[PDB]
RNA sequence: ACAGAG
DNA sequence: TCCAGCTCCACTTAA
DNA sequence: TTAAGTGGAGCTGGATGCTCTGT
């Protein structure tokens, strides 16, 4: 990330010093001492997932005491939830049925 | 339920015509060419000065174009109608004459009236002998009340200055490179001078190039020589997302290499970089204050609302590259249309700079050599260089002028007579910009934004086809405003100035820009307020009513075009759910009482545009208004143009059908006007037993076709007879040929010159 | 609606109109000021304005390299010289600051201290920002390469180097710095104050809103109206709205000076009530006895002979007798100008005028029942 | 962060907190009044010209509406671009021909624009 | 034939997406014989062509996958004593996709063509994790350079095929079968004949080039006259395949 | 792009739909019909289109595209994917059509024009370098093709 | 050709063996057929088919 | 070519010049069908315009009716005797010695 | 050099 | 407006 | 340490439909 110098405002470089590393400034003499642990998250954009788990995938959320299927009311349904962006996202929950004289998709 | 309709709301389509359309285009402009640019590019050039032996100067006041006159061998003079000019084979042009104030020794003498140019004047403009006369005053001067002039008249042929179509100047082309990248230009112009600046992104890190750079310097160090420093007001300038930075850091890390953190040391960059025609720093600084962004404009030195601008420039680039949205140019908001007097004036321009050139090399030649007498200038005033200039311009159909590296062709053409709807047609064409280079097939299509400004089927057939246009029945295209009242408007309604902040607030969600043609009037917030307050104030009669205004919600600017040279076309005012237009006004105008006007006035029909259309929501007819429609359109066969409003049901055809129509009714043989027998062309077909149509259009009664037609009603069977007629071919009546169906005259010319020599011998 | 909250007054002072700047910094956010760093000097150019700062930087804080000020300071300084020298030790002490100017008119931008219940206005003389400088570099750089290494029309005035020494000829006027937390700060805090009542009438502000949309906005530099109604309020039913009557009356005055007042009262309009167009035709132009005639002062040479030969309309009906016509005074040359085309000629009596005494006893108007004789 | 509107600004600034606060407000170009004796041409009329008293009165409205009341005419108030950097309302003074004294009067966080309803204008006599 | 071509619409061999170059420009870039052309398809066939589970392992084998593309989050970490990226692969989108790719997989596909980074800067702590050291890359380059690699290493590729740009599993709708054909859009014949599970006797391509550097010359020429013949034929032309044999 | 491939195959439904009841109410000696069934000019998407319904104008094989901000006339809503809104044609060539159906009609038409008039300069410069490569062949007498040299 | 303001061109031959070359291999009854696939071309037309 | 407006030219001029109107073309909108197809009835025509044709060369009636009316033709300006040309041998140019 | 025509 | 050759320059192997 | 054979990038030079019919 761009961080910059309260001073004179030029970009900062991280560079070593003899204790720490630290944000310098190449025009002042403005340093930084890194002292603890500092991140930066990019979360980027993940694949798609719509024509990966069609056609009888290698699920395994089933449980025991698991819910019926609201038209059917029997178990004979998955259902997953999973990410559709990056990890931020909060899990968004899917499930299909597949019975005997009976196909749908729902959500 | 029906809404009520006013079924009498064509008429305002005849009281339109009466003022602004139909070739109506060209007078206007020649007259604003005549009456403002003879004298405002006379005062740019109002004096001229020996470099040697000073005190000396020659000064222009006053400059005029008068009558027009013929000069005849015996110096006598008189005026002149233009079909005389039409037989004798001579231009049509009238005398410019200036009055000067220059010294001989005794300082102040002046003239009234020196005759340095004569001017070809336009048919029917306010210069010309037919303006204003009456249908039986046209029969003395052996013209036509029909022939709708704006057509020069140039050694005997019949010239037409045609209809360009240009790219807008000063705004900001976000395209896409042969290569894949994206990048942006702005072509600079102004009136003095032209150039091109780019935005190159080719290693992920900006790049500026030009013309007057031997090499394209990065765009970090553009900003460290216009006065600001810091790395962080550059990228508080550009923008403060995060992808934003992220894009824009591998330039920093370029300038950073270098050694370029100060001015001094960013200017003797550039200085090293310039193509040479103080030296390092000044001849960047100059660079940077005149010729790069041209436009934009530094004051005392002060380089903060040019910084604003490329820094607007590098934003779009950025945003653009994430999502292509490439602007296209063939949307006719981006494009203008440049008239005679425009180019008129260019050349008028050139030639008089080229005369005052030539009259100083003469005063520099006589003035230190030769004479205590004192000499004067008025010995000396060619009239052939302003007047050969005019016409072998004009005649030949070229314009190229050195100052202002303009090369252009084929602008001029004979004016077509074979018909009357031919005459008429090419008054209103549009040449294009490309003109032919290559089989494009992008701007040859038919855009959507050509609504009621251009005509859908009007093209020529064959290489030309959509390169080669035509107006519509109902549009208007505007001049220059005088600028005054719009920025003082402006500054009135929440604009913040530029300088007042940094440039994070141009990255804020709620900040707008303003533009007024390519320079930054600063920001506002609650733009909505500004449009609506803008657009009654355009109502009300303060602004002029050619100002449009409109929103690029996406890159968060609004948009104000004072600029000349636009297409416009008028509509009714719809304010919650019903037009402003009711049965009362439509029979006060039949009546007599008011005219388009106080339509204009009243807040009742307001001209739009063709980006101001973008944020209005027009309906057709009066039963497809719902509550988010702002305007109504007038009639929805002002869509056709002229030489379409021949064809009889044009929307129960093909659409291909109505361009072969378009193509063959400017060859149909007819009458040309009522001047046919007292004329004398290169050719001319006539038809004996001419007749009007049986069914006809509402354009027709309009433009007055039936008043002099070319066509016979022909009793047509429609059947398969006899074998001759299979593929298009069709079985004539022998005994409707022998009574007249059909029979046409060929007129022919056959001219023939007797001159006299240098050595005193004659042709006989 | 009502203003249900919050009647503040506005007050307007001047005590401090010709002192008080706005200085903003735009690479420094609003929490990190500079309230505590101690300040050196405080330099401007009254005239011109151009100020600029100087600031100290402490050195004992961890975040101030030494080992990279001392390398600055030997390549910006001599390294023993000292006579004239930017710093003072052997390190980057200071950071200078450079002003910019934003505009030049601040006659409309005003500051507004709020307090409670009332806002005071001031208006400023300039907004300046202030940039960390960056000549230092260049100072180094300059110590870098001096160690080792009849006449023409001219364009001096839109240069660069004539703008230096145009604006070096001001002299610097040097300050001395008083922060925010000194007790100075707030005794100079009252001047952005002014005293007085809570109830003040204003003499001034007394522009109508129109006035003041006229004012703003200004006529396009002078207005040109001849035909709003395309025939000049003179045909299409004679008289017409389009150019208003009850806005305008003179034009029909310049026009229909000779007219029966009922095709007035007829083609004038029927939303504008009775009373008060009686009052707007009534002060336009002279009255006969119930015949509306043209103010003569307006249309045309004296005005005191049009005065008297208006009296002359009132004496006689056979109006002037061609003596009585040169004893009223008109331009003799412009007697057909003025009596012939109003008149109608029978014979030996002069001339009969086109509007005689009518029925304005018959109107109920009861006003100009004596009005005739004192106009 | 939400974006705040000049009744939440002259809300808070009386019942929350009685401290006063540094405002910068922008007003239009010309203010409805005359120049007094100032030899002249219906020219600008700014706070150049005025004198110290009562200017106005300040009509803070249900539903948000705040107007400037500057005498017979009613003035319209709209917050500005937020600023979010330095700002600090400075005095000079040049008591002397070339020394004098520079105070630091306090800062300034947001900022006030002004401008003329054009409706109300407009509405009292169209054109 | 060129001339009654119009240049027609409706043409993406069946699947509503791939298009592909047809008419008059198709017959050009055919007589043309150039290096380079737009829209290719490498068409291959799949042998254990009976189920959909087979197919997208396939897919997933030859389609350019980005590092970028399967981690949840690549972060920066500044330390006291250190620097470097940080890459955590989202393993459960590697169990969905069938891929054939962990943290000792992504540590050998970094070290191709990138700034030359060492192995031994590359750690594998995890069975997610990986850290990537930056050094100093010494030519026009400062040690800040970890923002190169913040946006330059998620475009390294772990598995598929550098050249290929995408592929779609297409059908066939006849009722005596359902078998799974392969469509890829990408221009190298030769890795797209060597993968695992794609049925390399019988795939073939548009671009002649390409198959005459794979498979010879005289495949080469049966290549043009099937592509000449099929261009002439999606246009409502027919040519006796003399002639298109006599050109190639 | 999915509810592009809906709307294309319900908005043919219409045409097909209607096109093939306007041929059951045909009488025989019907001109169009018997110049159809024949097969001499004309064809049945000519009749079907000039009686019962106009079909959907396409421009380079998809609908027609926004030459505005998000719409393709003013005439219409902002981000509307009806079907009338962006080239659909419900009425024939026997009704007339409406402005903005007239007008996506000519734009539909253009497209033929222009390709019309580019196929001439495209073309021609093929079979000169096809001619100018092949005309040296030619079949002999012991059944080879030999060139020329 | 279509006969809607269609010009066509002319060309007589001025030997024998020209005419000779002209009447067998370039006849309309020996070009009946398309080299193309061998389709027929002079045919019948519309009004011969109705 | 679909031209379904030279078929609504001909009616309306047809029922047109039977009372002396004008039945106006103009583009969307002008005389409907239903109006002008009630005043061939009127005057004793058919209300589609096709005639109850006999013939000229055999005398006896065609089998098909025939649709009868006023179609405006334009002559152009294309004619055969300007454009009939034919060389023998005659003039050469100068540089190459070729016609 | 421009406009046409197929 | 689109596309093959020609020449300059870093980038590994190998001694 | 450096000689050398081969990659990649920028510059360069070529091409872009057939006729008549008029000014
Ligand atoms: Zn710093
Ligand atoms: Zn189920």
């Amino acid at each position: 990330m761009l961080l910059f110098c309260p001073g004179c405002g030029n970009g900062l470089i991280v560079e070593e010093g003899q204790r720490c590393h630290r944000f310098s400034c190449n025009t002042c003499p403005y340093v930084h001492n890194i002292t603890r642990k500092v991140t930066n998250r990019k979360y980027p954009k993940l694949k798609e997932v719509d024509d990966v788990l069609g056609g009888a995938a290698a699920w395994e959320n089933v449980d025991s005491t698991a819910e019926s299927c609201p038209k059917c009311e029997h178990p004979r349904a998955y259902f997953m939830q999973l990410q559709t962006r990056s990890a931020d996202e909060p899990m968004t929950t899917f499930y299909k049925c597949c019975n005997a004289q009976c196909g749908h998709r729902w959500r | 339920a029906p809404i009520p309709t006013v079924e009498e709301k064509w008429r305002l389509l005849p009281a339109f015509l009466k003022v602004k359309g139909l070739v109506k285009q060209h007078i206007d402009s020649f007259n604003y060419f005549i009456n403002v640019e003879i004298k405002k590019i006379m005062k740019a050039n109002e004096k001229v000065t020996s470099d040697a032996d000073p005190m000396w100067y020659l000064k222009y006041l006053n400059i005029y174009v008068g009558l027009p006159d013929v000069e005849e061998s015996f110096n006598v003079t008189r005026p002149v109608s233009p079909h005389e000019c039409r037989l004798r084979d001579m231009t049509y042009s009238a005398p410019i004459t200036v009055d000067i104030e220059y010294t001989r020794g005794s300082q102040r003498i002046i003239r009234n009236a020196l005759p340095i140019g004569r001017m070809p004047i336009m048919l029917r403009s306010s210069n010309c002998v037919l303006t204003g006369k009456t249908p039986a005053e046209f029969a003395k001067l052996n013209e036509c009340p029909l022939d709708p002039g704006g057509y020069f008249i140039v050694k005997g042929v019949e010239k037409v200055i045609l209809i360009q179509e240009q790219l807008s100047k000063n705004r900001i082309i976000v395209e896409a490179d042969r290569k894949g990248a994206v990048g942006a230009s702005v072509t600079s112009s102004t009136h003095e001078k032209k150039s091109r600046t780019n935005m190159a992104v080719k290693q992920g890190r900006f790049y500026l190039r030009h013309n007057t750079l031997s090499e394209d310097i990065p765009i970090v160090i553009i900003f460290k020589a216009m006065g600001v420093e810091s790395d962080q007001e550059i990228v508080q300038m550009i923008g403060t997302e995060e992808h934003v930075m992220a894009a824009f850091g591998p330039s920093l890390e370029e300038c950073q290499k270098a050694q370029i953190f100060t001015q001094m040391q960013a200017l003797k960059y550039i200085g090293n970089k310039v193509r040479r025609q103080k030296t390092k720093i000044e001849e960047a600084r100059e660079l940077l204050a005149s010729t790069i962004l041209t436009h934009v404009p530094v004051k005392e030195f002060n380089f903060r609302a040019k910084c604003i601008y490329t820094a607007v420039m590098v934003r779009r680039v950025i945003l653009a590259q994430g999502d292509n949205k490439v602007d296209d140019r063939d949307y006719y908001g981006n494009k203008r249309l440049e008239l005679a007097g425009q180019l008129l004036s260019l050349l008028f321009e050139d030639l008089f700079k080229k005369f005052n050139s030539e009259m100083k090399k003469i005063a520099d030649q006589v003035i230190p050599k030769q004479r205590a007498a004192q000499f004067d200038v008025v010995k000396h005033m060619r009239q052939d260089q302003i007047t050969n200039g005019m016409v072998n311009a004009i005649s030949t159909g070229n314009w190229s002028l050195k100052r202002f590296k303009m090369d252009r062709q084929g602008v001029t053409q004979v004016l077509s007579r074979l018909s009357y709807i031919s005459a008429l047609g090419m008054m209103t064409r549009i040449s294009s910009q490309f003109e032919k280079t290559r089989k494009v097939s992008g701007p040859r299509s038919l855009q959507p934004s050509q609504w009621g400004m251009l005509c859908p089927s009007d093209t020529p057939e064959g290489e030309a086809c959509g390169l080669v246009k035509n107006l519509a029945l109902m549009t208007h295209i505007t001049t220059d405003m005088e600028d005054g009242p719009i920025v003082k408007l402006a500054s009135n309604l929440g604009v913040e100035d530029v300088n007042l902040l940094c440039g994070e607030e141009l990255s804020y969600p709620n900040v707008f820009l303003v533009f007024l043609n390519g320079n930054i009037l600063g920001v506002i917030r609650d733009h909505k307020k500004l449009v609506n307050t803008f657009r009654l104030m355009r109502r009300a009669g303060y602004i002029n009513e050619f100002v449009s205004i409109s929103t690029n919600l996406t890159d968060r600017c609004v948009y104000i075009s004072s600029d000349g040279g636009r297409l416009c076309r008028p509509y009714i005012i719809v304010k919650k759910q019903k037009p402003a237009v009711t049965n009362k006004h439509m029979e006060e105008l039949a009546q007599g009482y008011r005219n388009f006007e106080d339509f204009l006035h009243e807040s009742l029909v307001e001209y739009l545009d063709v980006n101001e259309e973008n944020d209005c929501n027009i309906a057709l007819y009066e039963h497809t208004i719902n509550k988010d429609t702002t305007h109504l359109e007038i009639e929805p066969f002002t869509l056709l143009g002229v030489c379409a409003g021949l064809i009889p049901y044009p929307h129960h055809n093909q659409s291909p059908r109505n361009t072969y129509q378009c193509a063959m009714g400017k060859q149909a043989m007819g009458t040309i006007g009522y001047n046919q027998r007292n004329r004398i062309d290169t050719l001319m077909y006539l038809l004996a037993y001419p007749q009007k149509p049986m069914v006809k259009t509402k354009t027709i009664e309009l433009i007055e076709f039936e008043k002099l037609p070319a066509g016979q009603n022909a009793t047509v069977a429609v059947m398969s007879y006899s074998g001759y007629d299979i593929e298009d071919a069709l079985v004539l009546n022998k005994a409707s040929l022998d009574r007249g169906f059909g029979r046409c005259l060929v007129y022919k010319n056959a001219k023939c010159t007797l001159k006299r020599y240098t050595n005193q011998t004659f042709d006989k | 609606d009502d203003p249900v909250v919050q009647e503040i007054d506005v007050y307007l002072a001047k005590s401090l109109a010709e002192k008080l700047y706005l200085f903003q910094y735009p690479v420094r956010p609003a929490s990190m000021t500079y309230d505590d760093i101690p300040h050196l000097s405080a330099k401007i150019k009254p005239k011109q304005q151009k100020v600029e700062l100087e600031m100290a930087i402490d050195t004992l804080n961890p975040n101030y390299c030494r080992s990279k000020g001392e390398q600055i300071a030997l390549n910006v300084d001599g390294a023993c010289a000292d006579e004239t020298s930017t710093y003072s030790s052997k390190l980057m002490d200071k950071q200078t600051f450079c002003s910019s100017q934003t505009t030049s008119n601040t006659s409309r931008y005003a500051a507004a201290l709020y307090r409670q219940g009332e806002l005071h206005l001031t208006p400023l003389h300039g907004i300046l920002q202030l940039r960390p400088s960056f000549s230092y570099l260049d100072k180094a750089d300059a110590k870098h390469r001096e160690r080792e290494a009849e006449q023409a029309r001219q364009r001096r005035v839109q240069s660069y180097e004539f703008l230096q020494k145009k604006h070096a000829e001001e002299p610097w006027v040097h300050l001395h710095y008083y922060g925010l937390r000194d007790s100075r700060s707030e005794h100079e805090r009252q001047y952005l104050l002014c005293p007085g009542s809570s109830g003040v009438e204003n003499t001034e502000l007394v522009k109508s809103p129109s006035e003041y949309l006229m004012m703003l906005m200004p006529p396009s530099q002078e207005e040109e109206k001849d035909k709003p109604v395309a025939p000049s309020n003179v045909l299409s039913m004679a008289q017409l709205r389009t150019l208003p009557l009850a806005d305008q009356i003179k034009i029909l005055m310049k026009n229909v000076k000779v007219m029966p007042f009922a095709n007035l009262m007829s083609l004038l309009g029927p939303s504008i009530d009775s009373v008060a167009v009686l009052r707007g035709i009534q002060k336009v132009a002279m009255l006969v006895q119930g015949n509306w005639v043209v103010k003569s002062d307006i249309l045309y040479v004296l005005c005191r002979g049009r005065d008297f030969v208006m009296w002359k309309f009132t004496q006689s009906r056979w109006v002037v007798r061609k003596e009585v016509a040169t004893v009223t005074k008109l331009c003799a040359e412009d007697v057909k100008d003025f009596l012939e085309h109003m008149a109608v000629v029978r014979i030996n009596k002069g001339w009969e005028f086109i509007l005689p005494y009518d029925g304005e006893f018959i109107k109920k108007h009861p006003d100009v029942v004596q009005r005739q004789h004192m106009l | 962060l939400p974006k705040d509107v000049s009744v939440a600004e002259l809300l808070r600034e009386l019942s929350l907190t009685k401290e006063e606060e540094l405002l910068f407000l922008q007003l239009p170009d010309t203010l409805p009044g005359q120049p007094p004796t100032q030899d002249i041409a219906e020219n600008a009329c700014t706070l150049a010209d005025l004198t110290e008293g009562q200017v106005g009165k300040l009509l803070i409205r249900k539903s948000g509406r705040v107007q400037l009341l500057l005498g017979k005419v009613t003035l319209d108030v709209t917050m500005g671009t937020a600023c979010s950097f330095l700002q600090e309302l400075v005095s000079v003074g040049l008591g002397d021909s070339r020394t004098g004294e520079m105070t630091v009067l306090g800062h300034v966080k947001h900022k006030l624009v002004c401008s003329p309803d054009f409706e109300s204008l407009l509405d009292h006599k169209h054109r | 034939p060129g001339t009654q071509m119009t240049l027609k619409t409706f043409h993406f061999a069946g699947v509503a997406s791939m298009n592909i170059t047809l008419g008059v420009p198709r017959i050009k870039e055919i007589i043309n014989a150039s290096k380079a052309i737009s829209t290719p398809i490498i068409t291959a066939q799949l042998d254990k062509d009976d189920d959909a589970d087979y197919a997208r392992l396939v897919k997933g084998r030859i389609e350019k996958t980005l590092l970028g593309e399967i981690s949840e989050y690549i972060e920066e970490v500044f330390l006291p004593d250190d620097c470097f990226i940080l890459v955590k692969l989202s393993l459960e989108r590697i169990r969905l996709l069938r891929l054939e790719v962990n943290a000792e997989t992504v540590r050998y596909s970094i070290c191709t063509s990138k700034l030359r980074v060492k192995p031994g800067d590359v750690a594998v702590h995890g069975e997610a994790v990986v850290c990537v050291t930056p050094r100093e890359n010494s030519k026009s380059s400062m040690y800040y350079v970890l923002q190169f690699l913040k946006e330059d290493l998620p475009k390294v590729v772990v598995q598929g095929i550098p050249e290929v740009s995408r592929a779609v599993i297409h059908i066939d709708e006849q009722s005596g079968k359902e078998k799974y054909k392969l469509l890829v859009e990408g221009d190298n014949l030769r890795a797209v004949m060597a993968t695992h599970g794609v049925k390399g006797t019988r795939t073939t391509s548009n671009n002649t080039y390409e198959v005459e550097k794979t498979l010879g010359i005289e495949a080469a020429r049966t290549t043009i006259i099937n592509e000449i013949q099929y261009t002439m034929v999606n246009h409502g032309m027919s040519i006796d395949r003399r002639h298109v044999m006599l050109l190639s | 792009e999915t509810l592009e491939a809906l709307i294309l195959k319900e908005l043919s439904v219409i045409r097909d739909h209607a096109g093939s009841a306007c041929l059951r109410e045909l009488d025989k000696s019907n001109s169009p019909l018997t110049m159809a069934l024949c097969g001499s000019k004309g064809s049945f998407i000519n009749i079907s289109q000039m009686i019962a319904c106009v079909g959907q104008q396409a421009i380079s094989g998809s609908r027609v595209p926004d030459g505005f901000e998000n719409r393709s006339l003013p005439h219409f809503e902002k981000h509307s994917k009806l079907p009338a809104a962006k080239g659909f044609v419900a009425n024939s060539f026997y009704s007339g059509l409406t402005p903005t159906e007239f007008f996506f009609h000519t734009m539909a038409g253009r497209e033929g024009l222009v390709d019309t008039a580019v196929k001439t300069a495209e073309t021609g410069y093929m079979q000169r370098r096809l001619v100018k490569s092949l005309e040296d062949l030619c079949s002999q007498y012991d059944l080879t093709v030999r060139s020329s040299t | 050709a279509d006969f809607d303001g269609d010009e066509m061109n002319l060309h007589l031959p001025q030997t024998e063996e020209a005419k000779a070359e002209a009447l067998v291999l370039m006849g309309t009854k020996a070009n009946l057929v398309t080299p193309r696939n061998g389709e027929p071309l002079i045919a019948a037309i519309q009004d011969f088919l109705t | 070519r679909m031209t379904v407006g030279k078929l609504i030219e001909l009616l309306a001029g047809k029922a047109g010049v039977l009372d002396g109107r004008f039945h106006y073309g103009t583009a969307f909108g002008g005389s409907k069908v239903k109006d002008v197809c009630e005043d061939l009835v009127r005057h004793g025509y058919n209300y589609l315009g096709k005639d109850y044709v006999t013939s000229g060369i055999t005398g006896e009636p065609l089998e098909a009716y025939i649709y009868f009316g006023p179609v405006y033709y334009q002559k152009l300006k294309h004619m055969v005797l300007d454009k009939m040309h034919a060389r023998a041998r005659g003039p050469r140019a100068v540089l190459t010695r070729q016609p």
